[PDB]
């Protein structure tokens, strides 16, 4: 175990592969969920829009998607005497990605929610509810986005 | 051998181009031709010297450590 | 009976629903009791007028009845109805831009800037030489077969992919041209052109090698950084700077056209006090910021021996520590970037 | 969307490149099939919309 | 030339027709099958029982309410509409066509009504006839249950 | 014909894709076998991207035929 | 309360094991100047760049909800809000774009330090500083994104109200939405100082 890279480095890294997924995962399952009890209380009445209302389900995924892709960039940058600046790196890309999904997650649940109840009254209202549902999903974005910044400096000019 | 200066040449046949289609649209749906045509031209120009800036005098070099010695 | 009915029922429906429509337009005018006409006030494109008269006249010539002016133009200050003629290529971005908001009067229709911008700007954030073929073929395939697909009934979905069908064509396109800019198919790169990076010419396995510029890539990005551990720092750096310029130049192109509007309104006063201001206060800060940015890129730092500026640390010191400039960008760049600050603030 | 398509990339096409013979030839179509629905599903009308 | 109005908006003008009475219905019917003129609405004051058309409008809503209730029989019973007139009208084109005649209309709003009531009865009978039905189905199957 | 149709279209991207990939490999391309972590043969990569290729271009026109009729 | 128990419970112990270290003699041992020196400051800078970017997210989504669930509900008499009001959701979106930002400027100082100048002077002040200023930034932006999207949902229900009634409620959108703006550059100003790790 060196100064720079202790035996307990790989601990944070680790816990940051896990945060991004368990996390991103947590806010997609939240939207999934909350998306799919309103598309089973409208497709009641309004089956037809069902394989169009839907998307909010298919965003709430893309969420377990981007934290899926920061989790397996940073399962591949951790070694068992990796830095321990390597290690916080990797926690803080699972932090950013897991909550942030988390976020954009809980926010595509209530917004797909409120727009497919909405939408089988509105139809007009459905692009009101992708779009209002594309600014939920950009946030899960940026946090991949920081996440990805920062697996690209985890391991380099690292001793 | 490509400077600013190879930007500057393209930005004038780009706007030479730009003006010769200006002056020959065709007269039916002139707006639509001459602006769609123009504003893409220029749009299109400007990404290519957006990208060919970037890479006059970079100052970061690709590095890398795992091209095989054979290349 | 039932099929009786049904044999007919559509015929009677639309004659029917025809005169309670044609009863309604007539409930708007204004029957003169004391005579014995309806004053009929109607919003025509005037280029139509002329058209108008015509068939107005073939009604009397199939009536054979006798009757005074039947049509007279008004002058009355009234807002006008706001009419773009489209076609199947210009109805997909001008329903994009009414989506938000119908245009004023005579205003610069965002539909015609949108034909082109909204493409391309979905094509940055696209890039991909790959998906924006993939994208054109699908659009393709409504565009060769619109007619069978028009004839046909759609779905809501498929109705608005289909009535976008050129919005996604021009998307695909300018996709393929980004990604090629990017270098990008399918997550790989082209590698058309000679490369302006050459590495050592020997190394060994697992060594660390920096190449060195030996030129500038003709059109896209150089395939020399891909899969290389500091690829992505260039890549962002190029991406911001290429989208912060993008986004300033398609803001004063929009700005521009509001100093359009108000020059066909004749609004000297919005000039004066709203266009010229604005366009100042904007120019000063993130036009001054592009034009650094480009200049930078313009720049041989490491051959002049200058160090590289930070134009995000000098953006920030431009407002938080005026005339306090860590690394001099260009000769008198403290007194340009206070004046520039004091321009703002005035 | 880069980075989303060079890891689709190596998660389900690269592998292929591993495998040889019949397994390596039936994980290389099975594995094209999937990217290519990922990369139309996802890269394509996800990322695209 | 009609004028390009996607960069701008095609310049409009307000124009008065002093639209005889005798003509009126059929004046409509041309701004209507021009589609070209946008009506702006003079009696924006007059409530909407107490403006000049309302009996007609009255008329032709009846109509439609019936002609709503004989597709309602037509879903209800497994019996297809038949869809037509598309190109009767030449809709979209610009061009005149003779409209219904005052007298047609008229024969259309005695008929719906006709119609609705001789629709009415049958539906009555046909409704008592089956729960007459269903009650006797009921009945047997009671009486066919098992010792 | 929606199976058939969405089979062949996945037959012929894929088939394109596939011998392009192929080539690239057997040519040795930087991109593909440049890397250490990239495969150490290229040609036998080549090889089993072009049996892929075969495969996807058998099912193609499979399918290509199946829409046909 | 489950939740209280622990917390009761917790200050309980704390409380204890103070008094028993610091009756024993040993209340120094309990040394939180230690803890700042000796936790490394790489710990602190990632924490604070995480805890940006995830904060201001989270209140950029909170406010996105709590505007989208009241401009959908509004729109369904009232469509012709969908669009008027969606400048809302965008003061909701901007605050994570700040943190992002943020972040992105954050990132540039997380450089490597060597292993004799990792806990100096300069490193440590660089790990409080990325700490702090991405927790300002990120709380400023949690609060800014929820208070302007309750400002957006009171400002849709206006807005199908009565049209005229929006720009009024804008303008405390605008009054709510300089709040993350003003965390900011806070931010930018207390990791102005501040080096990369060296």
């Amino acid at each position: 175990m060196t100064e720079l890279c202790p035996v307990y480095a790989p601990f944070f890294g680790a816990i940051g592969c896990a945060s991004a997924i368990i996390f991103t995962s947590l806010g997609a399952a939240y939207g999934t969920a909350k998306s799919g009890v309103g598309i089973c209380a409208t497709c009641v009445l309004r089956p037809d829009l069902l394989f169009k209302n839907i998307v909010p389900v298919i965003m709430a995924g893309i969420i377990a998607i981007y934290g899926l892709v920061v989790s397996v960039l940073v399962c591949y940058s951790l070694g068992q005497k990796q830095a321990l600046y390597t290690g916080f790196i990797q926690l803080g890309a699972g932090l950013s990605v897991g909550l942030s999904g988390l976020a954009a997650g809980f926010a595509i649940g209530i917004v797909g929610d409120a727009g497919v109840r909405g939408s089988s009254q509105q139809p007009r209202l459905f692009v009101g509810m992708i779009l209002i549902l594309i600014f939920a999903e950009v946030l899960g974005l940026y946090g991949l986005i920081v996440a990805l910044l920062l697996n690209s400096r985890a391991t380099q000019d690292v001793v | 051998m490509s400077s600013f200066y190879t930007v500057v040449g393209v930005f004038i046949v780009v706007s030479a181009m730009s003006v010769l289609f200006w002056i020959m649209a065709p007269k039916n749906n002139q707006a639509v031709w001459r602006s769609t045509v123009i504003l893409t031209l220029a749009m299109m120009f400007l990404m290519w010297a957006i990208t060919f800036l970037c890479q006059l005098h970079p100052l970061v070099a690709p590095r890398r450590s795992d091209l095989r010695p054979e290349f | 009976e039932l099929y009786a009915i049904a044999k007919e029922l559509d015929s009677w429906f639309q004659d029917v629903t025809r005169e309670k429509a044609i009863f309604e337009i007539l409930n708007k005018s204004n029957y003169d009791t004391n005579r014995k006409i309806l004053i009929a006030e109607g919003w025509i494109p005037r280029d139509e007028l002329a058209t108008l008269q015509a068939r107005l006249g073939e009604m009397i010539a199939r009536l054979g009845i006798d009757v005074p002016s039947i049509i007279q133009v008004l002058d009355t200050n009234h807002t006008p109805p706001t009419f773009h003629r489209t076609n199947k290529f210009t109805a997909g971005f001008q329903s994009i831009c009414d989506c938000y908001g119908i245009a004023q009067y005579r205003e610069i229709n965002a539909g015609l800037p949108t034909i082109v911008t909204f493409p391309f700007m979905f094509a940055i954030m696209f890039g991909d030489m790959g998906h924006g073929f993939l994208m054109t073929l699908a659009a393709l395939s409504l565009v060769l077969n619109e007619k069978k697909i028009n004839k046909m009934k759609r779905g809501e979905i498929f109705d608005m992919a289909f009535t976008g069908r050129y919005i996604i064509l021009l998307m695909g396109v300018f996709s393929m041209y980004t990604g090629f800019l990017y270098n990008d198919i399918f997550s790989k790169t082209m590698t058309i052109f000679k490369s302006g990076w050459k590495w050592p010419d020997h190394w060994k396995k697992g060594e660390s090698i920096t190449a060195t510029s030996v030129g500038t890539y003709p059109i896209g990005l150089d395939w020399a950084w891909h899969g290389t551990e500091n690829a992505l720092l260039f890549s962002n750096s190029y991406k911001m700077k290429l989208s912060i310029l993008m986004g300033f130049i398609h803001m004063t192109y929009s700005y521009f056209f509001s100093l359009a509007n108000h020059l066909y309104f004749n609004s000297m006063i919005d000039i004066i006090g709203n266009f010229i201001p604005g366009l100042l206060f904007m120019q000063g800060i993130f036009g001054y910021l592009s034009v650094c940015i480009v200049y930078k890129w313009a720049v041989d730092w490491v051959k002049d021996g200058k160090p590289a500026p930070g134009l995000l640390n000098m953006l920030i010191n431009m407002f938080l520590s005026p005339g306090t400039i860590d690394d001099e960008l260009y000769p008198h760049q403290a007194k340009v970037q206070v004046f520039l600050l004091l321009m703002a603030l005035v | 969307h880069a980075q989303l398509s060079s890891v689709l990339w190596t998660m389900t096409i690269q592998i292929a490149f591993g495998f040889r013979g019949f397994v390596g030839v039936f994980m290389t179509v099975a594995l094209f099939a999937m990217w290519f629905a990922l990369t139309c599903a996802v890269l394509v009308l996800m990322e695209g919309t | 030339e009609k004028e390009e109005a996607i960069f701008r908006s095609a310049e409009m003008a307000l124009v008065q027709f002093y639209i005889p009475q005798e003509i009126s219905r059929d004046s409509a019917y041309t701004l209507g099958q021009l589609g070209l003129v946008q009506f702006r609405d003079l009696n924006s004051k007059v409530r909407a029982f107490q403006r000049t058309f309302v009996n007609e409008i009255r008329r032709l809503d009846n109509v439609e309410r019936q002609y709503r209730y004989f597709y309602s029989l037509l879903k209800k019973h497994d019996i297809k509409l038949y869809e037509g007139d598309t190109d009767k009208y030449l809709d979209g084109s610009g061009e005149l066509y003779v409209p219904p005649s005052g007298s047609v209309i008229d024969d259309y709003v005695r008929n719906a009504s006709y119609l609705e009531e001789r629709l009415i009865q049958m539906e009555d009978a046909t409704d008592q006839i089956e729960v007459q039905k269903n009650d006797l189905e009921q009945y047997r199957f009671i009486l066919q249950s098992g010792d | 014909t929606g199976k058939a149709w969405c089979c062949t279209v996945l037959s012929a991207f894929g088939v394109v894709i596939l011998s392009v990939i192929a080539h690239l490999f057997n040519t040795n391309h930087e991109s593909f076998v440049g890397s250490i972590n990239d495969p150490e043969d290229g040609p036998a990569v080549a090889h089993t991207v072009y049996l892929a290729a075969l495969v996807y271009l058998v099912f193609f026109v499979f399918c290509g035929f199946q829409v046909y009729l | 309360s489950f939740s209280h128990f622990l917390y009761y419970l917790v200050l309980i112990v704390v409380i204890v094991y103070g008094l028993y270290k610091l009756f024993t003699g040993h209340g120094s041992d309990i040394n939180f100047g230690k803890f700042l020196l000796r936790t490394s400051p790489y710990m602190w800078a990632n924490l604070g760049i995480a805890l940006c970017v995830g904060l201001s997210v989270v209140g950029a989504a909170w406010g996105i909800f709590i505007t989208g669930s009241s401009m959908i509900g509004a729109g369904v008499r009232a469509p012709r809000i969908t669009t008027k009001n969606l400048i809302s959701i965008i003061f909701c979106e901007v605050v994570a774009i700040y943190g992002l930002i943020i972040a992105i400027v954050f990132s540039s100082k997380l450089t490597v330090a060597t292993a004799e100048n990792m806990y100096s002077k300069s490193n440590l002040y660089t790990g409080y500083s990325l700490f702090w200023a991405g927790i300002t930034v990120g709380a400023s932006n949690l609060i800014c994104g929820i208070a302007v999207g309750i400002t957006g949902a009171t400002a849709a229900i206006s807005d199908a109200a009565d049209s005229a009634l929006f720009v009024k409620i804008l303008v405390i959108e605008i009054f709510g939405s300089i709040l993350g703006l003003l965390g900011l550059i806070v931010g930018l100003l207390m990791a102005g100082k501040a080096s990369e790790f060296q």
